[PDB]
C-alpha cells in the first residue's frame, strides 16, 4: 500500500452578499420631515387605471403621523388625487413641517414624473394622539365591506383599498373625498371593516366590534384630471458663454452673403482634401437670407460634424476664438 | 407661430420616403414620433404661444444617460441633457 | 519580441485570474491554462484594441503556444 | 406503442465542457441499435 | 470538515476565476475520486 | 377513450421579497438639494 | 447616516455645501461646509 497524491492548498469561497412610506428623512436641526418613496404600477396594485384613490394618501399621512407621533389629521385638503403613469414612476416627496400650535404638524404632499414639475396632492395638519377621541354621531346603519385581493393589509394600519371603500358607502361614489379632518388610528393591520356613516365622518370597527378608526368629518367633491401635454414646446434661447482667451486657431473664413454662394462654398471645401476649418460668418439669424445660410451650415455640420463653425458675428475678430469656443453654433 | 414639427406619428407625404434606418437615425438623435391627438394640442398651444417654437418629443432619460456614457450629445439638445 | 510576450503573458494573467504575469508559464498550452470559448474572445478584444490590429477570435486554437502567437502579431 | 431498445453514454474528452462530439453520438446510435436487436436500414424516420 | 474550502487548480488545468465559481462539493469530489482510483492500482491516464 | 378528470383551479404562487451619494432629494418649489447617504465600513 | 444640503445659490450662482452627519438618534455633525461656484470656459492651471 503505496501513500497518495501530494496536492497544494489555497482557499477559495465566495460569500452571499411600508411602501407608503418608504425612506424617511429628518431635517438637520429642524422638525420637517421628508418621506421620499417610488411610485409604480407593479407597487401599488390597487391603484385602478393610474388613479391613485385619496384614501391611499390618507392611510400614508397616518403612518407618517405614526412615526412623528401626530396621528390625529388636523387636516386633509386634497388638491389634486394622483394619477400614476402606465410606463415609468412617479416620485413623491411628502414635506411635514415643524410643529407649531397644539403641536400641530403641517403636512403637504408634492409628486412629480421624473422631471416634470411638483404638483401637491394633500395638504393639512396632524394633531397629536389626544386622550379621549370620540366617535363621531352615528347617522346610519353599519355596513361590512371586504375587498378581495388586500395586499400587504398588515403593513398599513388600514389597506388604502380598504379605506377607499369605507369611505365610498359615506362620501358616495360618485364624489372624489377631498377634505379630511380628525382621522383617528384606533387599530392596525385590519382586514374587513365595518362603516358606520355618522353626519360627516364615518365609524371603522372590527367584525369583533373593537374601535378601527374614526373620522370626525370627511367631504367629498367631483373631480378632473390633467397632466403634460403642453411641456413639449421648446423655445431656443442663447445662454452666453465666455469666449475663450485664445488669439490664433486655425479656421477658414466665409463671409456668406447667399445661400447659394454658401453652398458653393460647401461643396468646394468637401472636396477640399486639406483638412481646414472652415467657419461661416453670417447676419442676424431674424434675416431670412441669414437664417437660411444658418440652417444651410446646421445641416452641413449635421452630415459633416466637427469641422464646421457657424458663427453670427457683428466683429469678426473673435472668429478665431470662436473657433476655439468648441460650440459650433455661436451668436 | 412658426412651429418646426417632428416626425409626425400620422404618416404624411413628406414622411413617405423615411426608411427604417431614417426612424433609427431620428430616435437616436432623440427625435421621436409625434402623436396625432398630441400634435393637435401642440398645435394649439403654439398658436396661444406664437413665435418660433419646436414641438416634438424628446427623450430626456435616454439622452442623458447617454451623455453620462459619453456619448455625443448635438449642441440644441444639450440643454435638455446636461452634463 | 520581448515586449510582446510581457503583454500577452501580462494580458493572460489578468485574464484568468491569475496573482501575476509570472505564474503563466510559456510551456503550457492555452487549452491547458483553462482557456475556453468565452475568456478566448475577450482576450481578442483586450489584445486587439489595446494593439490596434485586427484579429480572427480563434488566435488559441491555431497557435496553441504563447511564443507561436507573439511570432505572429510580431508578423 | 413499443419500447425495443435503448442506450446511454457520455461525451467524454472533447473540445470543451459543452462542446459535442459526432463520434459519441455515433457510438450511442450503433449501442442502441444493437441493444434493440435492428439494423440500420429498417427505421424510416428519426426525432433529431 | 472545516477544511473543505483548500483545492488544487492547476493539477486539473482550472483557472483560479472559476475555482471560486463551482461547488465545493465538486473539487472535493474530483480529489476522493482520484485518490480512490489510485488506491486500487489502476493507472488513471490508460482509463482515457 | 373517454375524457379525463376535470379539476378545478385556484392560484397559488409565493412572491420572491453611488455609495457616496446615495438618494438625492429636491426640494418641491425649491432649489435645495439634500442627499442622503448611508456610509459603512462594508 | 450622512448627508450632504446645497441650498438655493447665492452670490456668483454658487450653492452651499454642508456635510451633516449622525449615528441613530445622535446630533447632526457637520463635517465639511463652503461653496460650489460654477465652472469658467478657461480654467487657469497654477504654475507648477
Amino acid at each position: 500500500d503505496l501513500p497518495t497524491y501530494a496536492f497544494e492548498h489555497r482557499h477559495y469561497w465566495l460569500e452571499p452578499a411600508d411602501p407608503l412610506l418608504g425612506t424617511v428623512v429628518s431635517t438637520p436641526g429642524s422638525d420637517r420631515l421628508t418621506a421620499v418613496a417610488q411610485w409604480s404600477r407593479r407597487a401599488q396594485p390597487w391603484a385602478v387605471d393610474g388613479l391613485v384613490p385619496n384614501a391611499a394618501l390618507v392611510e400614508a399621512a397616518i403612518r407618517l403621523g405614526d412615526l412623528a407621533g401626530t396621528p390625529v389629521v388636523g387636516e386633509l385638503v386634497v388638491d389634486a388625487p394622483v394619477v400614476l403613469p402606465r410606463r415609468g414612476s412617479r416620485e413623491v416627496q411628502l414635506i411635514v413641517g415643524e410643529p407649531g400650535e397644539q403641536r400641530r404638524r403641517p403636512i403637504e404632499v408634492f409628486s412629480r414624473e421624473a422631471d416634470e414639475p411638483w404638483t401637491r396632492h394633500a395638504h393639512g395638519t396632524l394633531a397629536p394622539a389626544a386622550a379621549a377621541v370620540p366617535e363621531p354621531a352615528a347617522a346610519g346603519d353599519a355596513t361590512d365591506v371586504t375587498v378581495a385581493g388586500l395586499r400587504d393589509a398588515d403593513r398599513y394600519g388600514i389597506h388604502p383599498a380598504l379605506l377607499d371603500a369605507a369611505v365610498r358607502t359615506v362620501v358616495g361614489d360618485d364624489l372624489l373625498p377631498s377634505v379630511w379632518t380628525g382621522v383617528s388610528l384606533l387599530a392596525s393591520g385590519a382586514t374587513a371593516v365595518t362603516v358606520t356613516p355618522t353626519a360627516t365622518g364615518l365609524r371603522l370597527t372590527d367584525p369583533a366590534g373593537q374601535p378601527v378608526l374614526t373620522v370626525e368629518s370627511v367631504r367629498g367633491t367631483p373631480f378632473v384630471a390633467e397632466q403634460g401635454t403642453t411641456d413639449a414646446l421648446f423655445r431656443v434661447d442663447w445662454p452666453e458663454i465666455p469666449l475663450p482667451t485664445a488669439e490664433t486657431a486655425d479656421f477658414l473664413p466665409y463671409e456668406a452673403t447667399s445661400a447659394e454662394a454658401t453652398l458653393s462654398a460647401l461643396q468646394a471645401w468637401l472636396a477640399d482634401p486639406a483638412e481646414t476649418r472652415l467657419a461661416v460668418v453670417t447676419g442676424d439669424c431674424t434675416e431670412p437670407g441669414a437664417a437660411a445660410i444658418w440652417g444651410l451650415v446646421r445641416s452641413a455640420q449635421s452630415e459633416h460634424p466637427g469641422r464646421i463653425v457657424l458663427a453670427d458675428l457683428d466683429d469678426p475678430a473673435v472668429l478665431p476664438a470662436v473657433v476655439a469656443s468648441g460650440e459650433p453654433q455661436v451668436r | 407661430v412658426s412651429i418646426a414639427w417632428g416626425y409626425w406619428a400620422t404618416v404624411s407625404g413628406m414622411t413617405e420616403h423615411l426608411g427604417d434606418a431614417d426612424l433609427r437615425r431620428n430616435q437616436r438623435i432623440g427625435m421621436s414620433g409625434l402623436p396625432a391627438d398630441e400634435g393637435m394640442a401642440l398645435l394649439d398651444a403654439a398658436i396661444a404661444t406664437g413665435g418660433t417654437l419646436v414641438a416634438a418629443k424628446f427623450d430626456v432619460a435616454a439622452l442623458r444617460a447617454t451623455a453620462k456614457a459619453g456619448g455625443p450629445v448635438p449642441p440644441l439638445l444639450r440643454g435638455l441633457a446636461p452634463l | 519580441a520581448a515586449a510582446l510576450l510581457d503583454l500577452v503573458r501580462r494580458h493572460a494573467a489578468e485574464v484568468l485570474g491569475h496573482s501575476g504575469a509570472e505564474s503563466v508559464h510559456s510551456g503550457r498550452t492555452f487549452k491547458d491554462a483553462g482557456f475556453d470559448s468565452l475568456t478566448a474572445v475577450e482576450l481578442r478584444n483586450r489584445l486587439a484594441a489595446a494593439t490596434g490590429l485586427t484579429l480572427s477570435p480563434a488566435m488559441i486554437f491555431d497557435y496553441p503556444k504563447p511564443p507561436a502567437l507573439a511570432d505572429h502579431l510580431r508578423a | 406503442a413499443v419500447l425495443r431498445g435503448s442506450a446511454v453514454n457520455q461525451d467524454g474528452a472533447s473540445n470543451g465542457l459543452t462542446a459535442p462530439n459526432g463520434l459519441s453520438q455515433q457510438r450511442v446510435i450503433r449501442r442502441a441499435l444493437a441493444a434493440a436487436g435492428l439494423a440500420p436500414s429498417d427505421v424510416d424516420v428519426v426525432e433529431a | 470538515l472545516h477544511d473543505a474550502g483548500e483545492f488544487d487548480a492547476g493539477f486539473f488545468g482550472i483557472s483560479p476565476r472559476e475555482a471560486v465559481a463551482m461547488d465545493p462539493q465538486q473539487r472535493l469530489l474530483l480529489e476522493t475520486s482520484w485518490e480512490a482510483l489510485e488506491n486500487a492500482g489502476v493507472d488513471p491516464i490508460a482509463l482515457k
